[PDB]
């Protein structure tokens, strides 16, 4: 199933108080009106890729979803983040957990911390080893799909775990449909009111109107013509053309000669009509110093 | 100044096991894979296995796969080779051997090249 | 626990200790004469008692004497690309001392491993625990070492007779990250009483300036620490003692 | 303008004078150039 | 053989739009390009996408260029 | 796995050759053939390695040659001390240091 | 403007980032300064 991500998933990108101002910031936000995947909890908890940041949304009435598991293999071979909420305690670990064949909750350890009607929206991202988790709870009266409207996301948790996570799975309480979207490096124009709260945001890479909006850093565009960007056709393939060189150049012999000349009569051999690889020069560890001054060594092939 | 010393002569019964030590000095111990060769009295050489003192990598001959076991102790720079399920034709002289170059041969076909340093002697005799 | 530790980890598994909820002095490190190299360009070591950082990580590892020059931004070498890569915009101060009387043995100390073979340069602050056998030749390597199949980890022979270029050196990289989050690792400077309705040279969590500190009605959310205006100047600050 | 920080109070509280002076040189070059462009635009607008 | 090189077509992109207090319908003008690489109109000012070409002439409301102007009408 | 003569005789001062024939997959595709000398009841000593390269200290009288699928040891100026067994060596595809029938060199 | 080559592609293909960045900074300073002179002259001519 698929759903349109109307306006949800906009968050405070940093923690500097701003008020009554339109500020542009480029960060990992989910695109407006993009396709988000829809999961059900009737009669379904697969693993999804944690590529660059995930936005999660859940509609809840009886507290079914109680935790999440993030990692790469999820088989006690590596450290995997497990967050669980038992009704009084929130527990976050990255321990060498022994996961079940199908992880659920019924009715080398490095870290441990212990403390429809309700829409709970979250965003999970990993920046420089820091796991940022933002969340917000709101009352809703809607059973079919996710509601239409705007809601700014406030940050809650920042954990310095320093773990590479690429896949994640949720934890459900078994005796509740949810939505998952992906973040992208987009530039958003955020509006701070007089209370300092973000009341609106424009994904200005959505359409020409939003492009004009963020080029003019305003939510209102007057009548007229405005230059917004520059289009340029991108190349589709690379075309390398070099002479049909037929002779590898005797670079080995100037290193493997019987005797070398002295410094007072150093020999100057011109190298011409040659194919120069220099890879055997890089990989060989017999050299004491390898110092290139004009051109970088790796950019010679 | 590369020095190599092995254990003494040993006698074993058929079906038992034998454990020989191989203690080196005068060079970088882990920088040389240790090869092993055996020779029956009056016969030719027979290579048996090699051990990597670094990371504990080892590999044996398909002739001896399953009967011979190596370990090594880098704290005292020693190798140890064990022959299990001994029979009559294992009465022979055994050496370890040091490979020629350093394991920095991008080409240095190591450690499959050869043996420049051969050890003194370990004679294992297996008779009822 | 990080400077006078019993044993240090090798560069292939270098320890990354997060230092938080304490007072960082660095005064005993400046007066210590047993240290060999103490180099850093981003931040000066003398202006740390008044300045405060948000967080700091200690990257400790043992490296050879002649390789201590490779732990620096803009350097190129075997260790700088296969074991410990430092970014070009790295801020922080690195310390290194000799360990010729600790990590040495008669026959040789072979408990320190370093990566020698890798097909790609390491990322900044990347920890490569990959044990897969490197494939040097054109034939595929199915985890069996031999021809064109080498183990990327190698060891050195540490002896008291070796030269200063082959002696083990304990290197600790103190990398400071400064974010807008509330700081926790500040210098050893005592605080004083606060005065209002008069402009004074203030210094809150390393952020210094001059001006009047007046009461505010701006509702700062939990982890708000500093306020920035259109001119990127400080507009409001949160006292670390009183919320 | 290539400096490690835009606020000068951070630069003076982090770098020894021999390098704080280089960073401040970059900053003052950038700021003086921007101010010169600004005053030129202001002079042209004032002529208009 | 002699091969001539010409960097392929590029150019600015502008948006013709009435006031947001009226409508959110926009038109895009790619300057100094043909309507090949991109309700498409090719004019000496470039490629216009989103605006319908009307043969009847009116007073200029939003200037596009080369005598072409845009407006929002039925 | 390799074949070499069992015993060949020579005279003092003579230049003598010892052959060792392999296949195209072990000796014919690799320039990695060698020659070892061992005296009776003695430890073997590497005389020729990596085709014709010699370890430090070995006399120049021992040289090597390779032709198609054949290795050849050459000894210039045969002496009485040259009496020993000579083995050819070549990589064969798997573990490891292999040999020949053994060439016992005798002087007349 | 003091760089080793006026072609930016040659700079990016010859020098590693730590030095290509210095060369590109020099080239950027020079070219942006020339563009400033150009736009100022164009504004004066436009006023005339
Ligand atoms: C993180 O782990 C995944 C799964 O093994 C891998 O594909 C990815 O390359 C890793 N990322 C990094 C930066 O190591
Ligand atoms: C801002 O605060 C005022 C006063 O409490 C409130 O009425 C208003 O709803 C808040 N939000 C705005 C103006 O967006
Ligand atoms: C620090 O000061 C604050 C307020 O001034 C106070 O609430 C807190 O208890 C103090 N902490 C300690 C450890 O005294
Ligand atoms: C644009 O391309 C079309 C299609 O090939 C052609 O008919 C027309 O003449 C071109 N116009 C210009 C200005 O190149």
């Amino acid at each position: 199933a698929y759903t349109n991500s109307f306006t949800r998933g906009v968050y405070y990108p940093d923690k500097v108080f701003r008020s009554s101002v339109l500020h542009s910031t480029q960060d990992l936000f989910l695109p407006f009106f993009s396709n988000v995947t829809w999961f059900h909890a009737i009669h379904d908890n697969p693993v999804l890729p944690f590529n660059d940041g995930v936005y999660f949304a859940s509609t809840e009435k009886s507290n079914i979803i109680r935790g999440w598991i993030f990692g790469t293999t999820l088989d006690s071979k590596t450290q995997s983040l497990l967050i669980v909420n038992n009704a009084t305690n929130v527990v976050i670990k990255v321990c060498e957990f022994q996961f079940c064949n199908d992880p659920f909750l019924g009715v080398n350890c490095t870290f441990e911390y212990v403390s429809f009607k309700n829409l709970r929206e979250f965003v999970f991202k990993n920046i420089d080893g820091y796991f940022k988790i933002y969340s917000k709870h709101t009352p809703i009266n809607l059973v079919r799909d996710l509601p239409q409207g705007f809601s700014a996301l406030e940050p809650l948790v920042d954990l310095p775990i320093g773990i590479n996570i690429t896949r994640f799975q949720t934890l459900l309480a078994l005796h509740a449909a949810y939505y998952v979207g992906y973040l992208q490096p987009r530039t958003f124009l955020l509006k701070y009111n007089e209370n300092g709260t973000i009341t609106d945001a424009v994904d200005c890479a959505l359409d020409p109107l939003s492009e004009t909006k963020c080029t003019l850093k305003s939510f209102t565009v007057e009548k007229g013509i405005y230059q917004t960007s520059n289009f340029r056709v991108q190349p589709t393939e690379s075309i390398v053309r070099f002479p049909n060189i037929t002779n590898l150049c005797p670079f080995g012999e100037v290193f493997n000669a019987t005797r070398f000349a002295s410094v007072y009569a150093w020999n100057r051999k011109r190298i011409s009509n040659c194919v120069a690889d220099y890879s055997v020069l890089y990989n060989s560890a017999s050299f004491s110093t390898f110092k290139c001054y004009g051109v970088s060594p790796t950019k010679l092939n | 100044q590369v020095q190599l010393v092995q254990s003494g002569a040993e006698v074993k019964k058929p079906g038992a096991s034998v454990k020989v030590s191989c203690k080196a000095s005068g060079y970088t111990f882990t920088g040389y894979y240790m090869h092993w060769v055996r020779q029956a009295p009056g016969q030719g050489l027979e290579w048996m296995g090699w051990i990597s003192p670094v990371s504990g990598g080892t590999n044996y001959a398909q002739k001896f796969q399953g009967r011979v076991t190596m370990t090594r102790d880098t704290s005292i720079s020693t190798a140890y080779m064990e022959l299990s399920r001994l029979r009559s034709d294992d009465t022979a002289v055994y050496y370890c051997a040091r490979a020629p170059l350093f394991p920095t041969g991008v080409l240095a076909g190591d450690y499959y090249y050869y043996g420049m340093d051969v050890w003194g002697q370990g004679t294992t005799v297996t008779v009822s | 626990e990080v400077f006078n530790a019993t044993r240090f980890a090798s560069v292939y598994a270098w320890n990354r200790k997060r230092i938080s909820n304490c007072v960082a002095d660095y005064s005993v490190l400046y007066n210590s004469a047993s240290f060999s190299t103490f180099k850093c360009y981003g931040v000066s070591p003398t202006k740390l008692n008044d300045l405060c950082f948000t967080n700091v990580y200690a990257d400790s590892f043992v490296i050879r004497g002649d390789e201590v020059r490779q732990i620096a931004p803009g350097q190129t070498g075997k260790i700088a690309d296969y074991n410990y890569k430092l970014p070009d915009d790295f801020t922080g101060c690195v310390i290194a001392w000799n360990s010729n009387n600790l990590d040495s043995k008669v026959g040789g100390n072979y408990n320190y491993l370093y990566r020698l073979f890798r097909k790609s340069n390491l990322k900044p602050f990347e920890r490569d625990i990959s044990t897969e056998i490197y494939q040097a030749g054109s034939t595929p390597c199915n985890g069996v070492e031999g021809f064109n199949c080498y183990f990327p980890l190698q060891s050195y022979g540490f002896q008291p007779t070796n030269g200063v270029g082959y002696q083990p050196y304990r290197v600790v990289v103190l990398s400071f990250e400064l974010l807008h989050a509330p700081a926790t690792v500040c210098g050893p400077k005592k605080s004083t009483n606060l005065v209002k309705n008069k402009c004074v040279n203030f210094n809150f969590n390393g952020l210094t300036g001059t001006g009047v500190l007046t009461e505010s009605n701006k509702k700062f959310l939990p982890f708000q620490q500093f306020g920035r205006d259109i001119a990127d100047t400080t507009d409001a600050v949160r006292d670390p003692q009183t919320l | 303008f290539g400096a490690i920080s835009s606020v000068l109070n951070d630069i003076l509280s982090r770098l020894d004078p021999p390098e704080a002076e280089v960073q401040i040189d970059r900053l003052i070059t950038g700021r003086l150039q921007s101010l010169q462009t600004y005053v030129t635009q202001q002079l042209i607008r004032a002529a208009e | 053989e002699i091969l001539d090189i010409t960097p392929c077509s590029f150019g600015g992109v502008s948006v013709i739009t009435p006031g947001t207090n009226t409508s959110n319908q926009v038109a895009v003008l790619y300057q100094d390009v043909n309507c090949t690489e991109v309700n498409v109109f090719q004019t000496r000012a470039g490629c216009l996408i989103g605006a319908e070409h009307v043969n009847n002439s009116y007073e200029c409301d939003i200037p596009i260029g080369a005598g072409i102007c845009a407006s929002y009408q039925t | 796995a390799l074949t070499q003569p069992a015993s060949v005789s020579g005279s003092p001062g003579q230049s003598i050759t010892i052959s060792c024939t392999g296949t195209s997959s072990d000796v014919g595709s690799y320039n990695l053939v060698s020659w070892y000398q061992q005296h009776p009841g003695k430890a073997p000593k590497l005389m020729i390695y990596e085709g014709s390269k010699r370890p430090s200290g070995v006399s120049n009288r021992f040289s090597g040659s390779k032709s198609g699928n054949t290795a050849s040891l050459t000894i210039s100026g045969l002496q009485a001390e040259d009496e020993a067994d000579y083995y050819c060596c070549s990589y064969a595809g798997s573990s490891t240091l292999v040999f020949g029938g053994g060439t016992k060199l005798t002087v007349l």
